[PDB]
């Protein structure tokens, strides 16, 4: 492939470099339509740059923590973490989110690696090995109450156990109910005078909950749960500028009020190097 | 106000004119349809599409 | 249920009317079903809401 | 003679003409064509009311003068009560359409100002309170009124600083969304067709708009010397190939 | 080598080399030839 | 097993079953067809809102009792608020339309009564004053109520007279327009199918009606002993093959 | 595999919508069958509820 | 590839793609055409 073709003077009648941008069009213009050139390939394909490449490494999705404690005289066991969940969503960490509100629509399978370590704050003893269970709770599915409800018994949800210090990882099919998850939402789930207002309404997937699957040793065990969630299969349309102020609140565009200007301003003029 | 034989059926008046019979949302998986076959399998999934037949014997 | 994904209603009102015939009085009855077209799909198992239990049952 | 530059535009029981255009954009290079049945989901057969919605209607007119900050416009809300198209709209469940957009500026030689104009798919409005604040229903529907930038922030309403296109992006990259610049030096008109854009085949036409049409001034206006300040802006939009499925009863919305 | 029954599970795509910058840098109903004066 | 019968009719999104049918009417034995372009005038193109339009409209309950005198539907009018037909109605200077007819009326095998159920097409009505007096338009436009036979002569309005079918001729000849009888003891519903017929290609469907279906008791309604003395009449009505042209502004009508 | 065919306008001695269910069949009605429907497709095989699957975690 | 000799360790079966609710549906002795008459 080349890069540049050769080319000459020129005294012509015809000019590439003139244009009117009033069309919506960039046209395609080269060094070679201005400049006298000499041959050079390209030696490069744009692997990189695939959207598939862009979306597709794992990123953090989800910091959460349980522990692992005497659950006795607990009256909340959600509410002492001693099993928790998360209300799934892509858009609460917002590195990856910058990456994927480049397009308006995505579809795409999901990797998750889970990885879960384990603390101990408070000088201990003997730590027996715990097994997390993850187990996914979908919309309209009995929520669990306490770290050991007939829910976790998940005879029809899928779980893993896996051990705290270890990684679990498994994949997910696109689980949209269209046919492209929506980055954006200019609309409501109805047209109610308070509704909400953005994606929210649309992204219901349900939620994921963590527990420990051990009972009770003498001391008390932090277990930091991290989803990472990669891309595999994707497929983005319709580009859009790119985020350039903070993020405020999951699925919705807003932006925080007394902001700092995003345009670094000149030291020196218009004219300045 | 208990579970009774008497919730399968719709009473119909007679000689009233113009007026409703009986009305529900199409909420399958909750409310009338919730105990019934049909509501109680999808009640295993997550997602539902497609067309449903609902038809009445007179008696 | 859910609001975006909501279906619609159903209602039923006299269209004429009920008539009985002499010697006979008071309401009748409709019996009404509900069953899936072929149409139809269900997808992403999980568990349901409808059955539960405190301790593990034994013989 | 055919120059880019004069064109016309006949649709339904309307026609346009511009004698001074800088060529149109078709969104995506796509030109909007009806619902195939591979695509198709509902199984109503549609209802397409061809000429009787697909003609041009033309929105109150905008005055650009020199403190303009741009107004927004989104579809299909601000046709919600143009002829039998804001009927078809009411009285449908779903429905579906594509649209010519035809925005009009004209001044004289000695005028200097430049308008984008540009077409966003699904543009979520941020609120101005910061947070998780919503923007309600009312003021994301301002039908032909379209939004004026250059109004005060409402409560419940959306924010209204320019320079972030009303979400938290710079207005200098809107220019990757097909638009098209009105420079009084050059042009006087601005067309784009719009495809239609969703995620699902047919959609509602009230709980969702799915594109807004934003004009905003960037090249502030500069009339000649003791002319007026100002110039009016006009903008016609038509549906066209517009689909409707799922009759009943009349939506009733909010306000 | 897939190990796994659904399509969900096997690696990352293969690169589209598709690429097509005219939807994006060239959605204008009549063609403009580089060279031809823009605006006739 | 196929019975006279028994019949379903699907227009539209709407379906109507009869277990106890009398054949049905095709008036003049034609069925309703688009209007062709060898008889065409207007050269504007039409607009054929099909299925939205084309589905059934159930006008408001008659009671039929020993005083029954009759009741008379003009159409377009009797639809002029229904739905998306009544819209297209209003905001088109010309339209044109067939129907599907289907009147309702069961009760017991004891009860005896029998109905006349008749179109006719241009039905002038006369003045109950004499002379030239002439019959206002509100009079003539009674919409979804129809006119009421049984009700007072009204100033402007027209006579209500039934053996002279409010035009100065006998109810014994009514016979020679398409019509069928309700008969209790044999008969539920009556259905007509109505084509077309004017005197021009299209018209305009608010200055002119183009037929009056009338529902007449001929013999007397008798219920069972000690049986509620009256039986609803519903009268459900379906445009068919609907093409609305020349498209504005909406029309304003008296009253 | 089509999940709905096209069908237009019905006034038919054959009515597929009035059955007697004392009978005990389910009689198999479609939306065609009483209201004007346009071709679509089911793009979905049933996969996910066939018993094995059910009982298979 | 089977690793073990038994067939009780395989892996589950594979979608029947069976399929008919007629035994469930229609059980009636004499045939019932939709459309026809259901009490003649
Ligand atoms: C946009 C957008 C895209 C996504 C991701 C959707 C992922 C689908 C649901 O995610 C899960 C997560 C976990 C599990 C799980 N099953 C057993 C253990 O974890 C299943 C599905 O979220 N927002």
């Amino acid at each position: 492939t080349v890069a540049s073709i050769s080319s000459g003077p020129k005294h012509t009648q015809k000019v590439p470099i003139l244009t009117a941008n009033e069309t919506g069009a960039t046209m395609p213009v080269l060094p070679s339509d201005s400049i006298e050139t000499r041959t050079t390939y390209m030696h490069f394909n744009g692997s990189e740059t695939d959207v598939e490449c862009f979306l597709g490494r794992a990123a953090c999705v989800h910091v959460t923590e349980i522990q692992n404690k005497d659950a006795t005289g607990i009256d909340n066991h959600r509410e002492a973490k001693l099993f928790n969940d998360w209300k799934i969503s892509l858009s609460s960490l917002v590195q990856l989110r910058k990456k994927l509100e480049l397009f308006t629509y995505v579809r795409f399978d999901s990797e998750y690696t889970i990885l879960a370590t384990a603390s101990q704050p408070d000088s201990a003893n003997y730590s027996s090995n715990l097994v997390v269970q993850a187990m996914y709770v979908p919309p309209g599915a009995p929520n669990p109450k306490e770290w050991d409800d007939y829910t976790w018994q998940s005879a029809s949800n899928p779980s893993v156990f896996f051990k705290v210090g270890d990684t679990s990882r498994f994949s997910v099919p696109y689980v949209g109910l269209a046919s492209a998850y929506n980055c954006f939402y200019d609309g409501y789930s109805h047209d109610d005078a308070e509704t909400q207002y953005g994606i929210t309404v649309l992204n219901h997937m349900g939620s994921m909950a963590f527990r420990i699957v051990n009972e009770h040793d003498e001391h008390k065990t932090l277990v930091k749960i991290r989803v990472y969630h990669r891309a595999k299969h994707v497929e983005a349309w319709i580009p859009r500028a790119p985020r350039a102020l903070p993020y405020t609140s999951i699925g919705r565009t807003n932006y925080p009020k007394n902001t700092e200007p995003v345009i670094k301003k000149r030291k020196g003029d218009i004219k300045s190097y | 106000t208990k579970d009774e034989v008497n919730s399968y059926l719709i009473p119909l008046n007679a000689n009233r004119q113009n007026e409703q019979v009986f009305g529900t949302n199409l909420f399958i998986g909750d409310g009338v349809f919730k105990t019934t076959l049909l509501g109680e399998i999808v009640q295993y999934y997550t997602h539902w599409s497609g067309s449903l037949r609902f038809s009445l014997m007179y008696t | 249920p859910d609001t975006y994904t909501s279906a619609g209603f159903l209602s039923c009102w006299y269209q004429t009317s009920l008539i009985l015939p002499p010697e006979t009085t008071g309401q009748v009855y409709l019996l009404s079903f509900i069953s899936a077209c072929p149409d139809f799909k269900l997808r992403l198992m999980k568990d349901t809401q409808t059955i539960s239990q405190t301790v593990a049952l034994t013989e | 003679g055919y120059s880019d530059r004069v064109q016309q535009i006949t649709l339904g029981n309307s026609t346009i003409t511009t004698q001074e255009a800088a060529n149109a954009v078709v969104c995506y290079a796509e030109w909007p064509e009806y619902l195939p049945d591979v695509d198709a989901s509902d199984v109503n057969k549609t209802s397409k009311p061809d000429t009787s919605v697909c003609r041009f209607y033309t929105l109150d007119s905008k005055t650009w003068t020199t403190g303009s900050k741009g107004w927004c416009w989104k579809l299909p809300d601000a046709l919600k009560d143009m002829g039998v198209f804001g009927q078809n709209m009411f009285f449908h469940s779903l429905g579906r359409s594509g649209y010519t957009v035809h925005v009009q500026c004209n001044a004289t030689k000695f005028h200097s100002g430049c308008l984008l104009v540009v077409v966003i798919p699904e543009h979520q409005l941020a609120s101005h309170e910061g947070g998780n604040v919503s923007v309600k229903y009312t003021f994301t529907h301002p039908g032909e009124r379209g939004i004026d930038l250059s109004s005060a922030n409402e409560v419940g309403g959306p924010v209204k600083d320019v320079l972030y296109n009303m979400n938290g992006t710079l207005l200098g990259n809107l220019l990757i969304f097909p638009h098209q610049f009105i420079n009084l030096r050059t042009n006087n008109t601005a067309t784009i067709v719009i495809p239609y854009i969703n995620s699902v085949p047919i959609d509602s036409m009230t709980r969702h708009n799915n594109v807004s049409l934003m004009v905003i001034p960037i090249a502030p206006l500069t009339v000649p010397t003791g002319a007026t300040p100002s110039l009016p802006i006009t903008v016609t939009i038509a549906p066209m190939c517009t689909e409707f499925s799922g009759i009943r009863s009349k939506s009733i919305v909010p306000q | 080598i897939n190990y796994y029954k659904d399509a969900a599970s096997t690696s990352s795509a293969g690169q589209s080399l598709s690429m097509d910058p005219s939807k994006f840098t060239e959605p204008v109903k009549d063609l403009m030839l580089k060279g031809a004066p823009a605006l006739n």
